RNA sequence: GAUGUCGGCUCAUCACAUCCUGGGGCUGAAGUAGGUCCCAAGGGUAUGGCUGUUCGCCAUUUAAAGUGGUACGCGAGCUGGGUUUAGAACGUCGUGAGACAGUUCGGUCCCUAUCUGCCGUGGGCGCUGGAGAACUGAGGGGGGCUGCUCCUAGUACGAGAGGACCGGAGUGGACGCAUCACUGGUGUUCGGGUUGUCAUGCCAAUGGCACUGCCCGGUAGCUAAAUGCGGAAGAGAUAAGUGCUGAAAGCAUCUAAGCACGAAACUUGCCCCGAGAUGAGUUCUCCCUGACCCUUUAAGGGUCCUGAAGGAACGUUGAAGACGACGACGUUGAUAGGCCGGGUGUGUAAGCGCAGCGAUGCGUUGAGCUAACCGGUACUAAUGAACCGUGAGGCUUAACCU
RNA sequence: AAUUCCUUGUCGGGUAAGUUCCGACCUGCACGAAUGGCGUAAUGAUGGCCAGGCUGUCUCCACCCGAGACUCAGUGAAAUU
RNA sequence: CACAGGUGGUCAGGUAGAGAAUACCAAGGCGCUUGAGAGAACUCGGGUGAAGGAACUAGGCAAAAUGGUGCCGUAACUUC
RNA sequence: AGCGUCGAGUCGGCCUGCGCGGAAGAU
RNA sequence: AGGACCGAACCGACUAAUGUUGAAAAAUUAGCGGAUGACUUGUGGCUGGGGGUGAAAGGCCAAUCAAACCGGGAGAUAGCU
């Protein structure tokens, strides 16, 4: 409980970016193809974010190459270099996977400019 | 399994729980005494202190808060008028159950709960 | 031998390399030796260890002048562990989780959570018949029991309904992550028997 | 499902050697009124613990 | 996660448009084939003048499945979709000349790094 | 004066004439891979298409898809497609009623478990003074499956083609145990959206009802599809088998004396139960060190005093639980509820102001509300007692001390 | 074939695989012309077969809400023997 | 039987609705003559379900699904 | 019999007593 | 217009589950068919047992039907138990 928070807490990333459903992320994660390691981007939606402290994750909805793709990202882990907000969505849910059912124009989110 | 689980069921729908403990809640503000079964008294604990303290802090959207739990403007203007005022330095525990033995027609554990100042 | 500790929860840890360990966390306090069991007295050698710390009004008086014998403060239980050829301990002795630093493996015992009465299908993995196709009130229960008349009985052992869970666990061979002497914790791999608080008997693993 | 032979007035005096009542242990004194209660219950004249709880 | 009856979109330009799985292949009463597993299957849909055609038996990489693939810190990647590769039945080596839609690193083995090499992008 | 029937489903259990895996002899056994016989029952031992089918054929798996017994195991466990009532029709037979072990369509499957048995779980008494713990381990149960890849090694073997033993490493299938950190499901106790309607005087705001009205999310818990772990190694004694030395029988001979190997079987090793193990075990600790009189002088009986350790009861209760039980706690107190702070979830409350003709938007505001969660906190309820349990614990013999 | 024993006839179609189904063939065990033959739009809680959708039917079950089951108080059966 | 059964006629409010359907209400009438707890298996009646989607089964049995109005559009075949 | 050597028995039919293998089953 | 269509009342009874010492000696629940007609329903009437009545199932004729029920022949007879 207390000796779990303080496992947990010294294990946290300090600098992740406040990020909220709906807006477009970039996230770098690690790619270890052989011993060489490289960063590769991942952009799309968040359409979740699970806020669990050490345990908090977020998923990230994109289409490529033809295909609907979801990666959750576990936020803290060290695979996940970096998070940037590409552009910020105004939505009302926390949980837009009412956007699994749309796609184009159907999908479009609204900018939130505040 | 109920591991971990809170609220009794009472041999009832959830809309007859909440209605029922809505009505004695209300019975409670009311009467300030009120002799029921021991379980319903356990339970009823949880409902009643709440809309206590609640009541401390009188404000248009509480009453409304109050109101939209008991739906009897009587007991809301009870709880913020008298109750909350009365209940204002005290930390919790505004009830008091009491058992009372068996109840005659089907040996129920009855207890009277009241509140502490009554 | 082993320790006694607490289920406290599971996490996890994040590795450099990008994984994730799931570990249950045990905090294993200095384990005090109240007994030293001999051949000669008890036929037998092991000690007999107590953890934590109980109130004074909970401790019986046969449990106080036990303690008071070996010169250590009550603890919440007693455990045995059996002695290797080689090990010696001293009443008195505090045995703390330093004695993991160097151990790979544990072998974790704890109660395992308590199901109550469980149905065949829960308890013993039995297949539901059909939920439809005319099945009459059969859809969890246990099917046929036995034979006929030869052996017109049924057998020891019969896979049926009761009581699941709530018994002794051992889970062997579990990685420990990392001996944490300072804050009295041992991380181990994986999921170990019980809910949190519940007590683990810790030790290193048999198979190897 | 029904037994095949009648069960004896001994297995039904067996069955029944389990259905034995338990008197209350002591009743509780209160220490004013001095009325014998449930522990833990009021008094028949509302009294609980030297107080006057109902009436 | 695909079973036995589950159909697959083809991720390759074999020509089969829609397979079945026929069987979950490498154990007895083994369940499920999840991504980089090869499957039995049975071309349901086809173009016209393709590789394969409509009815035949094959084996089959599946490469994208809406269950998904978790990766050793927990995240989870899912598809839309279920898509596997077709394979030839003996030598298990892609039939198409391309590969259609994003695979999984599960499939980085010698055995089908001709599949990464095709693949538009490889997550 | 009824012993329910084919097939399926559920759940099995045994045999071994062994399907796989293990050991081995012979081979017309180069290797690989077979053939055949011996030992071996530990564990394992397909899903589908068709058909009522069992079976069979077929498709595609698998290390393998064993063969039998068990009322052709299993309907007071399920099914009811088949068989086998009454309806109807076809072919066929019959003048006909009707009939067919020909076909066709339709066609009620009851039982609240007394006993045995079995799975769980208590109460009683016992175990010799009582009590609280920790154990020993007689005995019992569980578990025991296996693929593929790589290395050894393109080595041995082979004309090539191909391609090992032995040994080692990795990674799977199936199965099992645990767990909820993760990924998810559920989440009628949390938040929100919304349709119809009724109400709270009305507006605004709310509540009821409509499957939780319909939905969208979701906390704790429970949980699998989630993720940890398991099968072993080792040891003993062996099976078939292989031998050493070795006579009887100057030789030979694995055997008669003697000695050595030898398998998933056996006994252990691993896990769980376990002293009602009445053969009732052991260890540690704790508690009680009063008077008195009878008669049936005896493990006799009763009184007065005493009431221990500890237990139970009651109460607050629990990731313990059908009830019992088990665990925690009872004011010298965090046992539960409340309360405080936090987290989590939902997603910007109400009110007010502003913009708009208005629906509505914007600001105040990531607001408000927030269960089972976390950390705290005596506010409420866990009572002073009372109750049970006693007062040094038999005889005999030995060994020691007096 | 509501008729065909042999029979799962044979050939074709459909399926990865089809004793059923559809189309044929004719070798009609044992069709056949008002105890009607062969067709036939429409109709059918009619029989058979296929497909899309759909799903806890199933792989393989999980959780939840209620009514019982369980405990307490009151009342209080039954078959059978 | 104070029994979820059966029994002809008459009357016909509101909001929504095509409606005497249906939902919620009015007038009016009722909560069904054992209750209290608990929150096991299992049964019953329901809700939701990852991935798959008839692999179930004698058989898609059951369930899930479809579901309104307006307009567009609509095949073989046909006794039109 | 083993290798002329070697110094005591050896060889295998018959009849018969008692044993041995042949000999795998389901709670 | 219609033994027309969709659909309540009303009439029915195809499927499933429940129930099977039932709430019920045939029902309940969810679905289902007909619903201006060869429809349905109230009241009364007529047909009588080898007789009736039957859009025909040996159906129905008072929870009884290959010959109702009640009383009688009657203590039928019973080489059977
Ligand atoms: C009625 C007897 C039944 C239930 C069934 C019986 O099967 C027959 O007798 C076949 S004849 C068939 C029986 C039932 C009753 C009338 C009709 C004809 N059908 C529906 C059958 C299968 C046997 C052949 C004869 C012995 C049985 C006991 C054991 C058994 O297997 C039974 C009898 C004693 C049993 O009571
Ligand atoms: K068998
Ligand atoms: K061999
Ligand atoms: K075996
Ligand atoms: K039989
Ligand atoms: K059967
Ligand atoms: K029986
Ligand atoms: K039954
Ligand atoms: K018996
Ligand atoms: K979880
Ligand atoms: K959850
Ligand atoms: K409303
Ligand atoms: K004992
Ligand atoms: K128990
Ligand atoms: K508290
Ligand atoms: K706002
Ligand atoms: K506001
Ligand atoms: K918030
Ligand atoms: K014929
Ligand atoms: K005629
Ligand atoms: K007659
Ligand atoms: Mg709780
Ligand atoms: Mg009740
Ligand atoms: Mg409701
Ligand atoms: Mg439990
Ligand atoms: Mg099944
Ligand atoms: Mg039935
Ligand atoms: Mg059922
Ligand atoms: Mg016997
Ligand atoms: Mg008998
Ligand atoms: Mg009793
Ligand atoms: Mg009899
Ligand atoms: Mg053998
Ligand atoms: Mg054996
Ligand atoms: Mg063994
Ligand atoms: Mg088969
Ligand atoms: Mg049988
Ligand atoms: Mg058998
Ligand atoms: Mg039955
Ligand atoms: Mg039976
Ligand atoms: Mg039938
Ligand atoms: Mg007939
Ligand atoms: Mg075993
Ligand atoms: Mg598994
Ligand atoms: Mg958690
Ligand atoms: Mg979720
Ligand atoms: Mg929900
Ligand atoms: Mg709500
Ligand atoms: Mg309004
Ligand atoms: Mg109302
Ligand atoms: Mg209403
Ligand atoms: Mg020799
Ligand atoms: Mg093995
Ligand atoms: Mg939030
Ligand atoms: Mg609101
Ligand atoms: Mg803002
Ligand atoms: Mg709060
Ligand atoms: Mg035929
Ligand atoms: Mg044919
Ligand atoms: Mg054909
Ligand atoms: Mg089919
Ligand atoms: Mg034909
Ligand atoms: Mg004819
Ligand atoms: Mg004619
Ligand atoms: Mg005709
Ligand atoms: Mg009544
Ligand atoms: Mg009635
Ligand atoms: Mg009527
Ligand atoms: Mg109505
Ligand atoms: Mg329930
Ligand atoms: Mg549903
Ligand atoms: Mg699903
Ligand atoms: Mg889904
Ligand atoms: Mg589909
Ligand atoms: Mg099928
Ligand atoms: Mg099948
Ligand atoms: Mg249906
Ligand atoms: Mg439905
Ligand atoms: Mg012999
Ligand atoms: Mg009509
Ligand atoms: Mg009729
Ligand atoms: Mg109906
Ligand atoms: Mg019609
Ligand atoms: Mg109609
Ligand atoms: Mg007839
Ligand atoms: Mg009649
Ligand atoms: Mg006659
Ligand atoms: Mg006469
Ligand atoms: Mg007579």
């Amino acid at each position: 409980s207390n000796i779990i928070k303080q496992l947990e807490q010294e294990q946290m990333k300090q600098d992740v970016p406040s990020f909220r459903p709906g807006d477009t992320v970039e996230v770098k994660v690690w790619v270890v193809e052989g011993s060489k390691k490289r960063l590769q981007a991942f952009e799309g939606v968040v359409i979740a974010i699970r806020n669990r402290g050490l345990h908090s994750a977020f998923t990230v909805r994109k289409i490529s190459n033809g295909e609907g793709v979801e990666r959750v990202f576990q936020t803290h882990s060290p695979v996940v270099d970096s998070i940037s907000v590409k552009r910020r969505g105004a939505v009302r849910k926390a949980k837009l996977y009412y956007l699994r059912e749309r796609t184009g124009k159907a999908a479009r989110i609204k900018e939130r400019l505040n | 399994m109920r591991h971990r689980k809170s609220g009794r069921q009472l041999n009832r729908n959830s809309s007859h729980r909440q209605a029922m403990f809505r009505n004695m809640a209300g019975s409670l503000v009311r009467h300030e005494i009120i002799k029921t079964t021991l379980p319903k008294a356990k339970e009823l604990r949880r409902v009643v202190e709440p809309l206590i303290t609640l009541a401390k802090t009188d404000s248009v959207a509480n009453r409304r808060l109050a109101f939209a739990r008991t739906r009897d403007n009587e007991i809301v203007a009870k709880l913020f008028n008298e109750l909350g005022p009365r209940f204002a330095s005290r930390a919790g525990g505004y009830t008091r159950i009491l058992k009372c033995g068996f109840r005659a027609g089907d040996n129920a554990p009855m207890a009277y709960i009241e509140l502490v100042d009554r | 031998i082993g320790l006694v500790g607490k289920k406290v929860g599971m996490t996890r840890i994040f590795t450099e390399d990008g994984v994730s360990i799931p570990v249950t966390v045990i905090e294993v306090e200095a384990n005090r030796v109240t007994q030293v069991k001999d051949l000669a007295n008890d036929g037998y050698r092991a000690i007999q260890v107590t953890t934590g710390a109980k109130k004074a009004n909970r401790v019986t008086k046969p449990e106080a002048g036990h303690f008071a014998k070996a010169g250590v403060e009550a603890g919440r239980g007693l455990w045995e562990f059996r002695l290797a050829e080689g090990e010696e301990f001293t009443v008195g002795q505090s045995i703390s989780v330093e004695l993991f630093a160097d151990v790979k493996k544990v072998d974790v015992t704890g109660t395992s959570k308590g199901k109550g009465f469980a149905g065949t299908v829960k308890r013993w993995n039995f297949r539901t018949q059909d939920a439809t196709h005319g099945n009459s009130l059969s859809h969890r229960v246990p099917g046929s029991i036995g034979q006929n008349q030869t052996p017109g009985k049924v057998f020891k052992g019969k896979k049926m309904a009761g009581q699941m869970g709530n018994e002794r666990v051992t889970v062997q061979s579990l990685d420990v992550v990392r001996v944490d002497a300072e804050r009295n914790l041992l991380l181990v791999k994986g999921a170990v028997p019980g809910a949190t608080g519940s007590d683990l008997i810790v030790k290193p693993a048999v198979k190897a | 499902a029904v037994q095949q032979n009648k069960p004896t007035r001994s297995k039904r005096g067996m069955r029944r050697s389990h259905d034995a009542l338990t008197a209350v242990t002591s009743l509780s004194v209160d220490k004013t009124s001095g009325e014998k209660h449930l522990r833990h219950h009021i008094t028949a004249d509302g009294y609980y613990r030297g107080r006057k709880v109902i009436a | 996660m695909i079973q036995e009856q589950t159909m697959l979109n083809v991720a390759d330009n074999s020509g089969a448009r829609r397979v079945m799985c026929i069987k979950v292949l490498g154990g007895s009463h083994r369940r499920y084939a999840g991504v980089g597993d090869i499957i039995k299957i049975t071309i349901k849909e086809a173009i016209p003048r393709g590789k394969v055609k409509k009815g035949d038996v094959l084996k089959a990489v599946v490469v994208r499945t809406k269950k998904g693939v978790r990766r050793p810190d927990g995240s989870v990647i899912r598809f839309d979709g279920n898509a596997c590769v077709l394979l030839n039945n003996n030598s298990e080596q892609p039939i198409g000349t391309r590969i259609f839609g994003p695979v999984t690193r599960e499939l980085r083995s010698e055995k089908f790094m001709k599949i990464i090499s095709l693949a538009p992008e490889v997550l």
